[PDB]
């Protein structure tokens, strides 16, 4: 026998690359090559997603198409004035009571020599007492710039895609566990389209499950790895901000703007959201079904609030219609298990730091009007405690705040393969 | 690289001196940007120098009434003086040294000079004169003198 | 089939489709992800190409040398080989052994190619 | 230090002309100084010459005293010379001085006359060459008040010069004369 | 006979090109990709190649990628624009010695703080070298008649740290390995390697430190021996071990100039005022002076009478021996070292002195604020390395002096990189046979 | 090792002209290494299309049609194959190369011309 | 009967690609020494058409002109604490002499600096205090003055792969299959000159004088008038001008209008008078093939608009011209020196841009340009078919149709040399 | 020089293909700013074309030569002019204008035929 040389071979192995982007604003699509499926037949390929190079990749990615869009926007810079604030009572509810403050300062105008008197809305969360004077919360750490308003946070769907000499593989199962074989492999040349968008502890306007709610951790047995839980039916919810407010444009500077909120037209109410009573029922039932698979029969799962921690992580932060919410959600963690719907009492912050950083926030413009806004509450991000064995009793809280378990949700059923061609085999021809 | 000296020519007694030299066509880097002076009768001295990140050194002899100041923006340098007295008459040069040991340095890139005198006398006509020098014609015509006053007197014979 | 549907099917099938993946080898400051990737592959396919040369081979997709197959590499027989094994599994068994391959091949290309200068020369 | 030289030299042209800076420890370097022009430095070290000095130039050291040498005195290389070396501190200290001249049309005598005031006395001195002149005068000797012209180059190409004394209506003495020296050559005028 | 075309032939070429660094702060080398464990060196035996450290475009290439580096790294820190206000400065005098007297001014100066209308009164303690006066008495920094300049944030330290410049692909790096090379002419012994040894850009101006030894003898090296206006690069056999430290104990009070940024500053001293000495062993010195003398003799003579004098600079940073030591940027005198006649545990100390306002390459209208550093400040290192001066009275004399000097940073770094040339790979050749294609 | 017959015998350095051959491939370190790899691209392509032109592709040594000329080099067989380098090669044709370029252009010119009408059959 | 493979043939298609430079604002350092003699081909039997409207090089000219133009004013000094009040008097009534308080190096001291400026630049805000008019909508940069505005030729050639072609045929409109195309490497020496309604310093024409639209009969679409002969222009700013340098914080400057030295006079732009005449008769002569052989062409003035768009704009040695060139489009057809009064403003929004400005210094001493007339900009304005009249009044503002006066001998293909074709032979 | 004779018949361009190829990778004397990565992006494209007209030779058996002929049928539905009518008197930019469409089928038929001849070589080998 003789060794020969072919080229062309179809073997690959796992590696890691350079996935460009690919679209059908903040999330730069000018840049992405706008936008074809081989099924494998006889291949079982081990996937793991807690190892996965794409979330990580992805999420510097996201971060750093973040920080270029805020960079030719105003610094203000000029705005850490001691502030002189009272409180507004144009009837406000007994439940609103505090939270906004009218407030008055002194602020430079287009001209270097003069100044001029503005008065303008903050809320509580963003205005802390001097030790009546204030001042703002970001002039402690690091003042930071504003968001302009041309640029929108809507989460458009875009596509990581695989360059020449690579290829992306894609599981078929049906009923897969997050790792391990997976019985059915089909490649594919690029994604179906993720919506980054920025959650807490529930995900929103995911991808369902499509036969049965699917839970998948790291390690079901240790308390301090999540659990992420997709779901099969999508649950509806409401945003809602009940004010209209009216945005005035406060000229800081020789070119730039400072867009205030400027005052409220008619009553003022809370922020809710509303979401069902039966549907959250019927679907927290089918979890809590779930989830006495993997931890024992007539086992006691109930369900707490958040434990605590800084504002981000312990409210439910998500970002419909260009304001930040941050939402209490602790009517939806209650029950224990052997035309209503519950509201949920949620306020507002502006100076936002998103990507748990520290020295760099980003101020957010009022929006004029009223605020109407629905999605699907497709996924939730639980965390287990330290429970005693053999009580037969586990208390599941809903945990967050790390940014990667939101798109380690979408990328589950995806690894990147380097093809190489080369290979070599005997038979029984020789060269001449 | 070409220097000129700018300035006025005529200081009254226990005033300031200023003068301003020019550099044309090169840059600050590198190089000692000294001022030198040349008088008749003390032969020619030296100033002193100024780097151009502002380290300085004076003469010991003029240590205490010198200043020179240097300028990136408008590409040039400055002297000043303080108290200056009859004695300090004189043609003041603008030169340079390269950066490095002055054991061997020799100064370059010389200046055109400008005449300064330092005067403490008013205006006064002549007794047949100090702000404008008498014609006589009527001969040979001889120079004038200075005085330890600060006048002038010449003399006219046929 | 497609890019990688032969990747399943047994040597004898997968040997005869070896132009469909050889065919697609080579298919706002953060665009710069686009031209990154390009290069890499570019110079993946130039060392595939240079290594192929080296052994006399280029130019053809299944190629023969006269290099004999040693037993330490693979004891079994050809029988169960091309009807009854994957390429992927293949690529496991011959992951280690293949170094010294890419070598023998590298000298012995040398040695033909001598051997043709001695005979063009008398 | 000090870096003496030698104060005055005049030699025939196209003779050699040598000059003298004593008392230096360190390198020397020559400048050349010429009335209404910019300074120009002739011998940049103890024997080197930077581009554009015509030959003629030259110097050596030996011990602490380095000389220059002139080649060949032309009407050119009439100026003023001086000596630079480095000291650690003051970083640069010059010499006195030397005057070179060449003597281009011979020796001459120089004329004085003497008047009397209507006090102040004038004494001036007309056509000398060379320039190195003394004015001297008496009374008894006088040694105060006197102020004299430096010389200079009139319409003739002939030095002249003048001497000024400042006395009151001590016109108590009954003798005055003005005393001009002219490199040995005396020449006196005298009176109430 | 007949032609024939050669492929992969062993024929180089001198030519240039961008090398890129690679290594196991200032220098960011997170940026740089790590390094090869054993990296190989293959012996070529009958070569002899043509060597030139005074001409080799790999010094000007490292100076560029330090100047680079050192200019990216201090961009996100501290601006300190709004600092330099009319300053009223007094003396202090605390327990002062007979020493640094005048030195150290107790300045005193508005600020802003983190609200924009509000204002502050702070004072801060200033070496005499970064104020200079106008007309207690006003002064103000030497800095912002040309530029306000960053401050280098303290997160990021001034540590040196070996990089290893690499070779790219189809190019090749020749290392020498002569024992007595004077950097010009023929090599007998030519090795090629991957990438070079471990080079730390360490900054120094009379006196190279933390260099690499010899292996014989000390090495003198030159472009014209015979001309007096070229550098004098010597490299040491032993090394000599000085110890620098600063016995004052610092203060640094941080002073909140705005939204985000803080000014440290000196604040009050605690204990006695002193100046930093700098220590230097008296017989190992003499002997390594005695070793460098009797190394000059070859090149000029077997008589003539080699003297060292002290330095004769302009500038502080010439005449003066300067250096960092953890986060202190040192200027020391240098003249108890270089004063000797040679003829054919006592230790030297040195007054060296601290500046703060760094302008260090040499770019006109940038500088950098070196904080202040907590509690003393010590170091240890050794002297592998020398740059002289010769002073050129006349020819054929019979006294040489030598005096230091430098400035110029490029030397410091042509005593690492002598032993290396960079060459282009041509693979092609052709040559003559009797051969014929068919 | 890399070129280690680098000193050594031409008819030596040519049983090792694979592991020279093979080594033409092997922020500030951002667009200065994505020059530098297109510029080793560069060179690689250009040095194999030039062997391309000759009609010596995929071949280390390649025996051609072009006469020798005894201008280029009166230096005979065994002593250029015997006791010389190939640096001093190099040195020696450093400027005939572009004559022998051109004819083994015009041969592979003029060798496939005389092809096409053969298997017109 | 068997296929065969060639490969190397001659054969390209349109297609569309990043041509660059071949060789101040405009980077002649960046730019690849030009080819020597570059050899010209003739293509004896083509009918390949040409466009001059919907080629991709005019685009990427715009925008690497606007992205050169960017760079260029990146590392300069930025003029945000210059917009102070200004309180202004008249001099000895179009310059004015604005004193303001302004900063110096120490930051809490301040000086009183005077400087002239001009009336077109300031604004009176609510009559003794005026401002700037840029500082409600920009904070812009002053051209650190180094660098030049200098119109150097610069080179286009097509990468590698890519062929440009260039039309010989002379009397070739714009649009349509031409008889004659040939190839070069690189193109010609195009400057970027900066012009409105007069194009200045530009190529001439073959034999006669070239009118080119998209359509003659629609009153929207720009008429590039190209001319035969050169039309001289020529002129000063005879003002004496001194320029003072104001620090303005810690090392930078700012470099304001000092006094002026003679006596202020304005600035004038003249042409000559039979030349101007003769060459708008043979622009009305051979004009008249378009739209009728009997009919009345008269040219209004100016339509209107801002002053970039209404006036003749041109940087003739740094300052920026606006000339009135309402004397010289002022004439009813049927079948000495014209002097223009011209004005200099200092803050310019350059390519319509709305934001950045730039200031551009003052210069010292007197500025003289003798340039070259080598093409009109006319526009129509349309009518109902009632009248012999035609109002053809000057237009423009638009950069693109300057550069579309060049690259009109030019397009860009691309090569694809592989191709069968059908052969009775066999490969065995 | 470049593209010379293209308005020539084809058998006088048949002479001269070998001038063309030389220049489709760069030329060496062209071998931060607007300029610069506007250039590397050109490098890098005309290096991927070349490139990509490459592999298309090497798969079809053409590797290594310009003209070459092969063996796979040509249908008439795609031509019908004879050998004499094509070969003289006619240009090559009047020959490529009939085929855009036939193209892809023709590459198809190519890799099919070149590895079923490869696949008969090496089974003749064996023996
Ligand atoms: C030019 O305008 C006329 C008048 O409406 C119109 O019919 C014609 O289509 C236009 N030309 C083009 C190319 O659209
Ligand atoms: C027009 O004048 C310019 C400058 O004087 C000159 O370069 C150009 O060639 C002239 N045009 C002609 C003569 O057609």
């Amino acid at each position: 026998l003789w060794v020969t040389v072919y080229y062309g071979v179809p073997v690959w192995k796992d590696a890691e690359t350079t996935l460009f982007c690919a679209s059908d604003n903040v999330w730069a699509t000018h840049a992405c090559v706008p936008t074809q499926e081989i099924h494998l037949e006889n291949v079982t390929e081990e996937f793991n997603m807690w190892k996965n190079n794409m979330v990580e990749q992805m999420h510097t990615d996201i971060i750093s198409l973040w920080d270029q869009s805020l960079k030719p926007c105003v610094k203000l810079t000029p705005l850490c004035v001691t502030l002189q604030c009272t409180n507004v009572t144009n009837n406000i509810t007994d439940d609103m009571r505090g939270e906004l403050k009218n407030c008055s300062f002194n602020m430079t105008t287009e001209l270097r020599d003069k100044k001029q008197k503005v008065y303008s809305l903050f809320y509580r969360l963003d205005v802390v007492q001097i030790n009546k004077e204030y001042r703002l919360i970001n002039c402690n750490t690091s003042a930071c710039t504003q968001a302009c308003p041309k640029v929108s946070f809507e989460p458009i769907p875009i596509h990581y895609c695989a360059p020449a000499g690579f290829a992306i593989l894609k599981c078929k199962d049906k009923k897969f566990n997050g790792t391990g074989p997976c019985p059915s492999v089909s490649t594919v040349q690029c994604t179906h389209g993720i919506k980054p968008v920025v959650s807490t502890q529930l995900l929103l306007n995911g991808s369902l499950a499509e036969e049965e709610v699917m839970i998948r951790s790291e390690n079901i047995t240790n308390n301090a790895k999540n659990i992420l839980v997709q779901f099969n039916t999508p649950v509806q919810i409401n945003c809602t901000r009940p004010n209209n407010n009216t945005r005035k444009s406060i000229r800081i500077g020789p070119g730039q703007a400072f867009y205030a909120t400027g005052d409220i037209i008619g009553d003022i109410r809370q922020a809710h959201c509303n979401v069902s009573k039966a549907t959250w029922n019927e679907t927290l039932g089918k979890v809590v079904k779930q989830l006495r698979k993997h931890f024992g029969n007539n086992t006691i799962i109930r369900f707490a609030n958040s434990s605590g921690g800084d504002l981000e992580v312990t409210t439910h932060s998500f970002n419909c219609g260009g304001e930040f919410f941050y939402c209490n959600t602790s009517g939806l963690f209650n029950s224990t298990w052997i035309n209503d719907s519950i509201t949920l009492p949620c306020r507002i912050k502006q100076i936002i730091n998103m990507w748990q950083r520290i020295g760099q926030c980003m101020y957010a413009p009022p929006i004029q009007g009223v605020i109407r806004c629905v999605s699907n509450i497709t996924g939730l991000i639980l965390t287990r405690d330290g429970g005693s064995t053999n009580s037969t009793t586990e208390t599941f809280r809903p945990g967050g705040g790390d940014m990667r378990d939101n798109w380690r949700s979408e990328l589950y059923k995806y690894k990147v393969v380097k093809i190489e061609p080369l290979g070599v085999a005997p038979t029984r021809c020789k060269r001449r | 690289v070409q220097l000129q000296e700018s300035g006025p020519g005529v200081v009254k007694s226990s005033e300031t001196l200023s003068l301003t030299c020019t550099v044309s066509g090169g840059s600050m880097g590198g190089t000692y940007w000294s001022w030198l002076r040349l008088s008749p009768g003390k032969g020619l001295e030296w100033i002193g120098y100024i780097f151009h990140t502002g380290e300085t050194n004076y003469s010991p002899s003029l240590k205490g009434r010198v200043s020179i100041s240097v300028d990136t923006s408008k590409n040039q340098f400055s002297l000043r003086l303080r108290s200056v007295t009859a004695a300090d008459t004189a043609v003041y040069f603008c030169a340079s040294l390269p950066r490095g040991q002055l054991v061997n340095a020799y100064f370059r890139n010389w200046g055109r000079g400008s005449l300064v005198s330092v005067t403490a006398a008013s205006t006064k006509g002549p007794s047949v004169y100090f702000p404008e020098p008498v014609t006589v014609s009527w001969v040979h015509t001889f120079p004038a003198v200075l005085q330890s006053s600060g006048l002038y007197s010449l003399s006219s014979v046929v | 089939l497609g890019f990688l549907g032969a990747a399943g099917s047994t040597m004898g099938a997968a040997s005869m489709t070896l132009t469909v993946q050889a065919r697609n080898l080579l298919s706002t400051v953060w665009g710069i992800k686009q031209l990154q990737a390009r290069v890499l592959a570019v110079e993946r396919y130039l060392r595939d190409q240079q290594l192929l040369g080296i052994w006399g081979c280029s130019g053809k997709l299944i190629c023969c040398t006269n290099v004999p197959w040693n037993s330490s590499w693979s004891n079994r027989n050809l029988s169960e080989i091309w009807d009854n094994m994957t390429w992927l599994q293949w690529d496991k068994e011959i992951s280690n052994y293949t170094q010294i391959i890419y070598g023998l091949l590298e000298e012995s290309q040398n040695q033909q190619e001598k051997n043709e200068q001695d005979l063009l020369a008398l | 230090y000090e870096l003496t030289q030698p104060p005055s030299v005049s030699v025939s042209p196209g003779q050699t002309a040598t000059i003298t800076c004593s008392g230096a420890s360190t390198n020397v370097c020559w400048y050349q100084v010429k009335p209404g022009q910019s300074p120009e430095v002739v011998i940049f070290e103890n024997y080197k010459r930077p581009s554009g000095i015509p030959d003629r130039f030259s110097g050596s050291k030996s011990g602490s005293t380095a000389t220059l040498t002139i080649r060949g005195t032309q009407a050119i290389d009439e100026a003023d010379y001086y000596c630079q070396v480095w000291d650690s501190f003051s970083t640069f200290v010059f010499g006195s001085g030397t005057q070179v001249t060449v003597l281009g049309q011979p020796k001459a005598n120089p004329t004085v006359t003497l008047f009397p005031p209507s006090a102040t006395l004038v004494c001036l001195i007309s056509d000398f060459y060379p320039g190195a002149v003394t004015v001297a005068w008496k009374a008894s000797p006088v040694k105060a008040g006197v102020e004299t012209t430096t010389p200079s180059k009139q319409s003739n190409n002939k030095y002249a010069a003048s001497s000024y004394l400042s006395l009151t209506p001590q016109w108590s003495h009954r003798s005055y004369s003005c005393q001009v020296t002219h490199e040995g050559s005396t020449v006196e005028k005298t009176a109430p």
